[PDB]
Formats: C-alpha cells, structure tokens, sequence
C-alpha cells in the first residue's frame, strides 16, 4: 500500500508563506516524482510543479515562478511546498501526487488527501446564529453568519433530527467572512409541539452555540 | 501551453445509461499522454485510465477510451451509482501539465418544481445592524433554476448571495439559498420583500413575498 | 552506474507504451548487451553534448529518468541525429533475448 | 346539395308550445317525406313522426295527441308543434329527409331547453386541496347551459377536467373544474379558475387556497 | 312497434383490433331494411351503412355489414381512432321508425385505478345555505366505478349526483365527480363524511374520509 | 293484373339494390298503398304512352319485369318525365308500411 | 334444388342448324329467363341471347341475327335454341343459364352443364393409334391420329397404370380431323419385363383398339 | 358494346397468398350491374359474387369484391386449392351482355425443368404415307416453354401443333407435346430431326436429336 | 523455446456475436511482448493487435486485447463477415519467436447433413492401370465429418486422401471429397466398395455402396 | 513506406539448395533486423531465422545447421539459403522486419515447392452420376499446381465446389470438381468440364455421361 499522508488545513494572511508537508510511505520515496497540484474551490485542477526526491531536481509552473520552491527530506521521507507571497486567489486545496508507471503509462498514480490552505485578510472570528421561523409542512432554518475560517458544523436536536436536513455550503461575501445555512423541513402540525434546536460548532473558535427556533 | 477542454461542462446522464464525454487539446498529443482522474466531492482525485485506454487497477469494464490528436473521448457503458463524479482530461506531452476543466456526469431525474419558501430577518439580527432576507427553494431539479430579488416590486442585485447543496443521495433533488444582505436603515426602508423563482418545473415564477411587522 | 540489476522487461514496456511516442513526437552508434545499451541511453540522453546539450529536459528525458529510477536499483540537426542514436539504442534494447 | 337546417336552439317553459321550422333545399317537399326525430341528451334516438310527400302524416303513438307537423312546399319549410312541454321534453331535435336509400340523411339539429329558470349568475365555490394534489373549483346555480371554466386565464390545461353539467332538481345547472397538480406547487403557484357565463354575462375569478 | 335491440352497450376495443356490433329485430325484416348510423358527442348522427350491406358515401372499406331476418352484424376490420362513436342501428320496414339503443364503440386500454379525493363544503358554499361534498375520481378505466357515501358511518344514497367527462384523448381514462348535496342542518348535525369507491382496478374499496373543522 | 299478392318486400329489394341503379343511370303522380303503386309502374313502364314508347325495352324494365314475375302470382324531354314519375312511385313504394 | 338438364353433344355439318335444348326442373318455369350462352373452346363466354318462357319475348345478341331463335314449351318446361346456318366457328358450349335474383341482385344463377357443338365437315372416322417407343425413366406412348369427332379414352394396362399417364386434349389438324397422344413415363429397366397395352375407345365410330407399345 | 377488360390473362399465385383479379370496363356502369362468376374446366360457370360485392350462397369469406366506374376488382386474402379456376366478370348495364376474357387463377410453385423425349414416327405410320414426330416435355413449371424443330439443322415452321395438358393435380406440373406432321417424302429427304425447348427452368436450351434408321 | 497455445482450434460464431481467442504462454512474458496476427487464406499474416492491448493501423474498434503473465485474450464484441480468419499470437520476448498454432475464426449456422454420393473408378482410369474411388460429403455442418472405406465389408485404412473446400460464402456449409486409390488387381478382387459417413447432423451413418459391373 | 518483397515462387529438387532474396524498401538494413519465418500449407508459422542490424545471426535450434541467413546492406538484400531440402520443406517463406513496436510487419511471401516431379499434364476422369444427383471429374497425376476447372466453359457455377489439390504418394497432384444437378437435367444438358494447366500446356473437356 501506498500512502501520501499531509499536513492539516492552513490558514494564512495575504503575503505570507505556507509550508505543505506530504509524507510518503510504503514504497521507495527516492524512485518517484511528486508533482504538486492545486484546485481552487469550485474550479479545476492546477499544476504547480514536480520534484524529484532522488536528486532535488524541480520543475515549476510558469505562473508559479520564484513563489513556489519544492524540498525533500530523505530522511522522514517527506516533500515540502513552499508557496511564498501568499495572495487571495491561493486558497485552494493542494494535493500531492506520486506519478509513477502502470503497465509502461506514466501517470499521478497517487495522491495525498490535499490540505486546504485559506489565504485571507480576515482574522478568527466566533460565528453569530440566528432562527429562521416559519410563517403541511414548513421549513425552519439557522442562519449562521460571520465567522472565520471554515468550517462550523451545525446539527439539530443534538444530532436526533438529520432527515430533511440541508446545510448550504458556505459563502464568502465581501465582508472577508463566511455564512451559510441550515434549513429542515418538518410538518406545519409538529411546529409548537416540538423543541427545534440547532447546534453550531466552530472548532477554531471554539464556539458551541445552541439556538431554538420558534414560529413567529 | 497545451489548453484542455472538456464537453460538457456537467452531463446529466440518469442510471444505467451510456455516457460520452470529450476533451478537446489545443495540440495534436500521443494517446499514450492523456489521463483520465475521476474525483468525487470532498476527496483527491484518483487515477482512473492511463494513455487514453488502459483502465488503471479495479477501474470495471464500463469505462473505455479513444482518441487521438486533438479529440478524446471516455465512454460509460451503463452508468451505476458510483460512476456519478468529475472527469479531468490531463495530458502530459509538454509542460506545464494542464487539466481538462473536469467533467461532472451528474445524476438525471424526473424534473421536480421547488417548494419556494421566504424567511424575514431575525430580530436579533436587526438588532445586530444588518437584515438577511433568506430564499429557500427546496429539492427542485435540474439544477438550473433563477432567484431574483424584488423590494417594493423594484429589482434588486449585486447584494444576494446563492449556495447550492450537493445533488441529494436519495431523490437526487438540488436545494438552493439566496440570502439578500442589507443595511438596518436600507432594510426598514422599504415594505415589501420578494422572491420570485423561475424554474423548468415550474409554469410560471413562483413569488414569495412578506412585509414587515406581519406576525 | 551499472544498469545489470535493472528490471529490462518493466523498462522496455514503459519504453514501447510511453517513452517511445514521446521520442517521435520530439522529432516532430550500437551496443553489445542490455546493460551496455542502456548506459549508452543514460549517456546520449542525459550527458550534455557537443551542442545538444538541452537534450536532458526533453519530456522522453523525464520519462526515461523516471523509469530508469523506479526500475534500477541505486540508480536514483545535431539534435535530430542524437535523437536518431538513441531510437536505435532504444530498437536494440527492445530486441528479444 | 341536401340540406336540412331546423330554427336556433330554443328555451320552452313547460306546458307551453314548442314551433320548430325546418328549411331544407336540394329537393321538393312534393316527392320526399319529411321525418322528425328526438334525442334526448345522453339517450338514444326517439322517432317523433314523419310527414309524408302526399300530404299524408304520421306519429309516434305515445306522442299522437301532442304532436303536430305541416308542411309548406313554396317555402321548403316543415313545421313541428308539440303541446303541453315537460321537462322530459328537452333534447336535440333533427328533421331528416328520408331518402331513395331510406336513411335519414339527418339535418343539423336543434337544442330545445324545456325548463321554467329564468337566466342566472352561476356561483363559484373553491374545492379546495388538503405525490399529487387534486383542487377545483364548483360552479353551481345556474342557467342556461353552458358555462367557460378556465385555469390561469388558459395558461393551466395538463391535468384540467370539466364535468358535464347536471340539471339538478331546482332547474338549475352545476359542474366541476378539477386540476390536479404537484404538491410542492401549492405553496408558490397561485391556482384561479374563471367562470364565464355569456347569457348571465358573468366573468368570475376565484382563487383556490389549502 | 318493432323493438330492436344492440349489443354489447359498450364495446371495448383498441385501435386496431376487429369490432363487432350485433343488432337484433323482434320481428324479421328485408336486409334493404336496416341502416346504420354513425354519431359522434355533439354531432347529428351520419348515414354510414346502407341495406345492412351497402357503405354510404366516404364511409371507408374497414367498415362492413353482414345479417338477416332478425340478426344483423356491422363489422369493423381494423379499428381507427376516429372509428369509436355510437352506432345505431334503424328499421325502415315500417313505422314507427325505431332505433337501437345504441352501440358505443370506445377504446380500450389496461385498466388504472382512480385517484379518489374528497372535496369538504366551502364557507362560501355555507354561508349560502347549502353543502356539496365532492368526490373525484380522476384517472380510471374502465368506465364501470361505483361510488357510496357515508355519514357518520351511515349509508346514505337518492341525494346525490354524479358526472363523467368523455374518454380522454391522450390516455383514454375517465373522470368521475360524484356531489352530495346537503342542507346547512344536515351538513353540522355529523362529524366524519366518508366516499367509498369500488373499481376493477382496487383490490379493495377505497375510503376517503373527512371530519368538520379542520383547516 | 292485380298486384295485391305480391311479394312487396322483395320487389322492394330488388329495386334499392339493382332496378334503382339502372333507372338513375338511364337519365344519364301518386299512389295510395302497394298494389296501386306496382299497377302504376306496370303501367307506366310497359304501357307505352305519348312519344316515349320505347320505354319497355330498357334495362330497368327489364329488371321490373323479371321482379314482378317472380315474386307476383300470375304475373307471367317527355322520357325524363316519364322516368321522373316512375321514379317517384317507386320511392312511394319503398315507404314504411 | 334448380335442374336445368340440356342435351346431348350434337355434331353438324357447315350450313346445317343446331336446336339444343335445355329443361328446367324444381322451380317455378315461367317466371325466370333463360339466357344462352356459348364458350369457344379456349375462349370465354359469349352471350347468345335470352328467352322469357312466361310470354315468348326474346332478345339475342347482334351478331346471331337471324341465325338463333329461341322458343319455350312451358307442358315440359323445356327451352330450345335454334342456331341455324351453322359454320366453323359456331363449335362451342352452349349453356343456358337461369337468371334470377339474390339478395335483390340480378344474375345467371343457374346454370345447365353445357353441350357441346361442333359443326365441322369432316365425317365420323375411326382412331388411329401408332406405338411411341422409347430409346432412369422412359417415357411410352400412343398416338391417336386422324379421329372424328371428339373424344377418345385412352387407357394403359386396361386401367392398371394410371400413375404417371398424361393424356393430351386433342387438336385440330388442318385435315378436319382430331389428334391426341397419350404418355406414360415408367423405369427405363422394366420397359421389357412388362407388357405396355394402350386401350383407344372411340364410342361414335364404336373402335376398340389395343397398341402394345415396345423399344425399338 | 360494353368492352370487358380482365387482367391478367393468368395469375399464377402459392396456395395460401393474396390474390388480385382485375375487370376494366369501356363504359361506367353500376356497381350492381357487375357480377363474377367462377368456373372450373369441364363445368359449367357458376355465379360467385353478385352486384360485385355479395357473395352468393357457399362462397366462403375468403373471396370479396370492390370497385366502381371502369374498374372493378376481385380479391382472395388466403387462396385455397379449390379457387384456382377461370373468373369472369359480367356487365348487366346494357345489351348485349358481354363476359371478360377470363383470368385464370393458377397454382404457383417452384421452377422445374421439363424432361424432353423424342419419338420418331412408328413404321405403321410410315406405311400410311405421313410421319408424326412427336417432343414431349414432361412435368415442367411454369407453362411458358418454347418449343423448336430443326430438320438437318434447318428451323420448321408451320407444320407443328402443340397441345398442353392440365397443371397436374398433385405436383402442379405441366406436360407438353409438340407434334411436327411430315409427308413420307420430307421425312425420307431429311436426316436429323432435332427438339429443341427453350424454358426458364433449363439454363440453355435442350436439343433432343434423332437420325432415320437408328435402333 | 517458449511453446504457447491458442484455444480452441477452431472457434464457431455466427454473425454480430462475440468472440474470445485465449493464449497460454509456457513462460510468464511481459504485455508488451505479445502480439496478434490474422490470416486469411492465400494472404500474408497481418500485425493486428500491439502488446496485447493496442489496435495496429486501421484495425477498427471491434477487436480489443487483454492479458498478462501467461493467460492473453483477443476479444471481438460483434464480429462480423470480415472476421472470420486465423489468428496466431506470438511472444516477442525471447529467441526463438515462436507462434500460437493459430485460431480459426469461423462462421456459425445450423447443423446440416451431408449429401453423400459415391463415384466408382472410370473405364479411361482402368485401363490407365489404377482406380480411385470418391466419395463426396456435398453441404455438410460442421466441419467434422469422419469417413470409412469398406471393401467387401472389409475396414480399409492407409490409402485413402480426403479433402475439404474452404466454408462456403452463400451458405457456409463445407464439402468433403475422399478418395480410395488401389490397383486394378486391389480393384476387380472385390465386388461392393462402401463409403460409411459418421457426422453431427445424421441420426445413423450412412452408407453408400456401389457394385463393380453395373452400367 | 516500408516493403518486404521476397523472390518469386521456386521449386527446388530434395537435397538441393534453397536462395531467397528479400528486397526491401522504406527503411535500412543497419537500423532493423530481418526474420524469416515460414508457413507450411495448413500448418502454423515456423520461425525460421533472424539476421540482427549490426550483423549477427540467430537461427532455429532444429534448422541450425541448415540455415544461413546473409545480409546486403547496399543492395538492400536479404538472402535466406538452406542446404539439403525435404519434400517436407515446401512452404511459404515470409521475410518480416521487426518493427519498432516488435511486430513483424510480414512481407509478400513466396511459394517454395520441394518436389523431383517433372512437369505433367493432368489426367481427366469422369466421375458419372448414378432429388439431385452429383457428377463430376477427378484430375489426376499433374504437377505443378494449380489447375484451373470450369463446367460448359463457365456457364455452370452454382453447385461447383473444386477441391484444394492433394500431394499424393508420387510427388504429383490430384483434385476434384463436382456439381449437382437436377436429375431431370442429365438427359437433356451435356456436362463437359474444362481443365486447363499453364505449366503442361494442356487443355482438356471432359464430357461426363451416366
């Protein structure tokens, strides 16, 4: 078995460097090129370059020259990205990708489960939760709004009520922060006789916020 | 640099049928340096034919290639439940290595109308300074569908934001939010709130209208 | 490096499916044994020569470095008639036991 | 060519006299006999009686005293009169040449309406709905017949029944208009049905709501 | 008079297939004598065979008549859609003139079961002095439904009136609305109105229910 | 010849079938009940009258004539009108009894 | 059941007259004509005239005017053509047809089996048959020259051998006179293992004639 | 007179097929005035169809008729073994009635060759002063054979009579046989007498010779 | 060397089905290293199938390959009229080159008896000194079909040559001929010569016999 | 583009010396190396040799010492000899270059006959008949193939199948050609077969009787 394991989710500011680290395993890391690639969220993929672990050779990208530098560590089997001059159209997921030979067709035969690097100005910021009431059945929904960076994960009733449960991806609007919402459609009959509590975590704010929603 | 180009954009093929989708190259290439990778949301892409024709390793029997020069084409006999995902077109013959802009064989279903649902601004967002008008149309398909903002039957935009949900795994039906984003004072401006949906399921636009201090 | 350790049957597949079909497209000496010949690929391929010498970077380059190092163990004009060699060099590899 | 052209459809009260002229050309009244022939709606084809080329007439034996049909050769025309009108009476008539074949080679036909209601306004109650979802809307109490149901000023038609209307016990006429239509739609779409009634000269909207 | 009879009432028959139409006369008669008539809804009926043998004009070859004495047959060989109408077979032999009750030619198709909905009175409607519950039946075939209603889980029957559209033209199913009529007194002096509806295509009677109040 | 054991029903038979079409195709009065008709169209058709003589000799004489001897114990310009006439009794013969 | 019964076959010299007679049984005689008809050997049906046996009135065809006369006799209910100046071609059989109606549609409906006329010049002259001899099947014969009139019946083996015999109509030769063959085909080994008897019967010259057909 | 056009002359047809007889008329005529009638050899015709629609007594439902004007027509859906016989259709319009040439309806198989013998005339014939030599072409399909006679190479005519038998009962054959009448003294000038028969079943033409005085 | 296998020898399939060649290498071989030929009779092999999986230049899309090790597969998914060849898989990886012993693709129908005839020696081959006698198997599915010489009712072997047309282009059946050469002596020492045929498509053998003298 | 074209078809005599030269076009003899590969009638492809573009030789182990492969590079010749030829030594001889993707990439392919049998003409023997029967005519005892056999000069084909020729015991061929025919047909038409050998000169119609 092959494996690409990489570093966790970055968040960094316009300007700054990023350091993506791939670690190799289960096959001889000095015989294959890793390529890095990049998808921009809602685009498709983009090359960034290649490195060759036997001897630090690399290519890069045109559009990527002098801000992106690939190193290996032969000792930790592990290939380092250093994407420098950090802009706003960075933030994209990156992947690692060992290219390899199968049946004498070479190909990214491999790939790391990529690391999602969010280039913005805006600092952590708690997310602020607010009811979506309803006028047979009725959507009730928590709007949560203003908040830095993603991800919050919103349940309802404590995770008992998941069927007819929507939760949008969230936007970025101009403000630099994200909101999304979670709606759930239940009958118009069950609205007054049932207690609707929505639970919004944001681990990097460490924020656990429990709204209930009302008919108004 | 070599430019892939991938037709269509999405292919909404329903289960169990044939599916065909092209990558046109910007210069003649060997079929032996363009690569197929298929991605399914929230995962690394994944290498599925090598050269154009070679399944890779537990790829089934469905998925072929052919192709050559400038035109090349991944064909599903009878597409399953797990063959619904994004096709990337890749080419290796110069660098830098470019990717088709991705294919996604989406799944195609019994057209469905939303149900059109309109949420005023909380009063605890009031009293935050800011008013978000939320528009749920909820399970409709295709995805295709228009949300357009009228305050006091006036037409508004440039301030409304739309966040699709993944095609559902049981109804395999879209869910679409417009928020509408003003200021306290643009907000208490005006009367009268719309949401008008126009849809292929539905006749005519469907509008979802309130005013302000209804109960 | 000596190529008598190498894995020849991995390297003359990856040659005939993908190595080759870049030599070609670029166009747009003899040896004794598969060892020899593929020193002499290493050498006409990526040691620079008397003008030639960008030869190393060329994409079948790429591919032949990447399939010397994966199946080598230790391993990791004038043009138009370099290239020429090497299809030879290349024809020969391929030629049966 | 033959012809046989009865008088315009026409409203009876009962226990009056109904006069129907039938003008026919392509042949004299002197060398063909002249047959009259009930069909109430939605039953089978009564014979009333024939007036024959001679002068000679005939007549249906339950219907002999009430009966009366003459004939005017200079002006092509065939006259029927029945007395004492019930409103088991009303039907589409037809005069027919019975020809050298001997069919009836059948004219136009006319409606004769034997009712007492004086003309009124029809009133319109929404049937309202509780995958699919049926809605409607019933138009009830009035005369005469017939009454235009439409959806969405027309642009509504997949789905749309529009029953016959029955003569309810009062004289008077009542329909329904039934669309069935998606669930989801209900919400949004707003659903109207219009009710057109020309001798009422009535045009009513009504909105069908849950 | 000579009382002359036709059968089948109604005859199933897709498009097609071969229709046979019997006409049966108390008392023998000449084969010159007997005619046929072919009458579609809304339209006087059209001279169509002529001495039990003879088509008349524009009457097309798949139509043919073949009988004697008492029994006469009119026969279709292939049956088009614009061959299902009321056939009426007449007597010339002496008067009074009568007619067969009438054959309905109608298309056949597999049998559907209905939707069955119920319809509670409007306030408007009650507020007039009246109550008409409805029941539809929309969608079936065959033609033969039968329909109760119950009051207060009582049988209740020689107040109510029922109407049937014409087969439909796309796909030849009926629709059936069945109204209870009620006074106001006898409409809130019950609780729960029930439409029972027995069909070929239900396995079992279908009830649909209503109680007053709700919404 | 009295025409009052006649077979009415099948000589009207054979008039709307065959004697009908030939007396229209040789273009190119009253009576009270069936025997008073067929004594008319006896004798207008074989009775020659004023000019239009020639008339017992034509097709739907003869087919008359074959008619009314087989089903009548003991029987065995100015033509237009003739024919006209002839046509009308004939219809009045083929009413309903 | 409607008989009409004609007589027998007549054979007339040229110039000579013909009465063929036809009589009508299990019907009503006078109410029905009687047409006459002839059909040429070879040729179709040509209508000779037709007889109204109630009263004598008949109408004949142009072309035998002055040559057929038609008479009834309702004691035996019999009808009579007479043809008369009778040359070459009025050789034929004549039927007389009862025309009445069915269904109210006026044809010949019955009709008389025919007899057949043949007004030649030649006189009644006896058969003369010669052996046809053959040279895995073989095929014997017997030729039936220079006979008058029609018919003769050939037989093979007195009526044994009936498989195979093809007996062709006979012709008329510019002598006046008829020539048939008659063919067997049998296995070219039992040709001189079994005896080949052909049997001419000429019944209007009364000749029995027995051929014994052999290879030359 | 009334000219009565059939076609066609013969109408060879597979038991068990379809089969169209047609009957053109010089003048327009009723279509009660136009009878068929059928008549197998050695009987007399028999009256078929009646007013060129009614089939008389017995005739099955196979037979039917239709037509008007000038053109009249007779048709069997499925042909049996006993409807293959003369048809004629009869004017009763105008006198004199006048019959069709007659179509012979005819049994249709496969192409079979005839077998070809050749007789000399028998020496009794001789010692009568003529020779008859006589080819006989045994059990062919269809009937159209040509039939030729060369005297020493020399082509006959006029001195030759034909007569064919029947179509044969159990295979629907044909028989012919082709006699060539000589004086003694023509038949002793000459030497080789040769049959030759030209027939669809045979790819060339076969020559079946003789010469006087062989044994 | 390395001895490689095709199966079957001889592979039935009628038109527009699929057809499977199978080749088993001794020796475990690189993918690349085997290639396929077609043949057809009197023509040259043609390279066809590149390492196992690639099509050479103008091979359509039918034909597709796949294997590994020792186990290789020729795969065509609707064969049609051209296909129907000997295809030899060969190994390139080692000296000497060695080939498959070929796979005849032939054509499929229904099973069909022979006609069998016997021909005795002529008298222009009896008086040359020798005498063949043939039997011919004429029309026969399948291929196989097993001959016997009898004389005297004697089992004869090791003198007789058979020979087998090519299938058929109309009809696709074969025609064996085979033929017993002996002596004059061998000949006139025995009365009857037998030629006894075993074959799919006969409930029995059958056995055609001939007797010396008869004409 | 590239051509293989070995000599024309030979026929050599048992224990004497084969010399196939194979020109070749489209490509060099220094940069590709030739195989020769034969094919007996109705057997498999043998290899028979290779000669490599830098000159060496490789041969089948059983044929070694036989074989002897040379090589031209300036007249683009490649010349195949082997010594002490066997009847069992006729075949079809292919000069083949190995291609760059390894295959073959055969070339025309001549015929090569080991035989001592001088030339002969056929002999023709009518094989006489006895629904449909089969005759036909048996030619025998000619050498070399092929033989061309017609029916009536080419008007008869449907039915007419001709055997593949067989070697026989003498080193000389034989085959068949049978038609079938009605049976009625055999009287009638005259079956002549007409069998025509190029090498011996020697046409001959055969006249097939019962």
């Amino acid at each position: 078995q092959v494996q690409l394991v990489q570093s966790g989710a970055e968040v960094k500011k316009p300007g700054a460097s990023v350091k993506v680290s791939c670690k190799a395993s289960g096959y001889a890391f000095s015989n294959y090129w890793m390529n890095w690639v990049r998808q921009a969220p809602g685009q498709g993929l983009e090359w960034m370059g290649q490195i060759f672990p036997g001897d630090s050779d690399t290519d890069y990208d045109q559009k990527f020259q002098g801000r992106v530098t690939m190193t290996r560590d032969t000792s930790t089997s592990t290939v380092y990205m250093e994407l420098s001059s950090l802009r706003s159209e960075d933030t994209a997921v990156y992947y690692c990708a060992r290219a390899g030979y199968y049946r004498g067709y070479y190909a990214m035969d491999y790939w790391g489960q990529g690391t999602t690097v969010t280039v913005s100005s805006a600092s952590t910021k708690g997310p602020s939760v607010f009811p979506l009431a309803p006028s047979g059945t009725a959507a009730l929904g928590c709007l949560v709004k203003d908040y830095f960076p993603e991800p919050v994960t919103v349940s309802w009733n404590s995770g008992a009520l998941t069927s007819g449960v929507h939760t949008f991806p969230a936007v970025l609007q101009s403000s630099g922060l994200y909101s999304l919402s979670s709606v759930v459609t239940v009958p118009s009959s069950s609205l007054g006789t049932q207690t609707y509590i929505c639970n919004v975590n944001h681990k990097p704010s460490n924020t656990k916020v429990d709204k209930r929603v009302e008919p108004k | 640099e070599i430019v892939m180009t991938q037709s269509p954009a999405t292919l909404s093929v329903s289960p169990g049928e044939r599916a065909t989708l092209s990558c046109s190259v910007s210069s003649s290439i060997s079929s032996s340096n363009l690569h197929w990778y298929q991605q399914k949301p929230g995962q690394a892409p994944r290498p599925w034919i090598y050269g154009t024709s070679n399944l890779a390793s537990g790829i089934p029997a469905r998925f072929s290639g052919s192709g050559s020069g400038t035109e090349f084409t991944l064909t599903i006999s009878s597409v399953q439940a797990e063959d619904f995902a994004v096709y990337y077109c890749q080419q290796w013959s110069s660098y830098p290595l470019t990717f088709g802009q991705g294919t996604k064989l989406e799944i195609k279903r019994t057209v469905a109308a939303p149900s059109v649902f309109i949420f005023p601004p909380s009063d605890e967002q009031l009293k935050s300074g800011t008013a978000s008008v939320v528009c749920l149309l909820n399970n409709f398909y295709p995805r295709e569908a228009k949300v357009q903002w009228k305050v006091d039957n006036a037409l508004q935009s440039g301030n409304s934001q739309e966040s699709v949900t993944e095609q559902d795994s049981k109804d395999s039906t879209y869910s679409l939010s417009s928020t509408l984003t003003l200021s306290k004072a643009d907000y208490e401006k005006h009367k009268v709130y719309a949401c008008e949906v126009t849809h292929q399921g539905l006749s005519s636009p469907v509008t979802k209208s309130f005013n302000r201090g209804e109960c | 490096y000596d190529f008598t350790n190498c894995d020849f049957e991995k390297i003359k597949a990856a040659y005939l499916s993908t190595i080759s079909k870049d030599l070609i497209t670029y166009m747009s000496v003899s040896c004794s044994n598969r060892p020899h010949c593929l020193t002499e690929i290493q050498s006409l391929t990526f040691n620079p020569t008397a003008g030639c010498a960008s030869l190393a970077k060329e994409m079948f380059a790429m591919k032949t470095k990447a399939a010397l190092a994966i199946w080598c163990p230790g391993y990791s004009n004038k043009c138009l008639e370099q290239v020429s060699q090497l299809q030879g060099l290349w024809r020969r590899f391929n030629r049966p036991l």
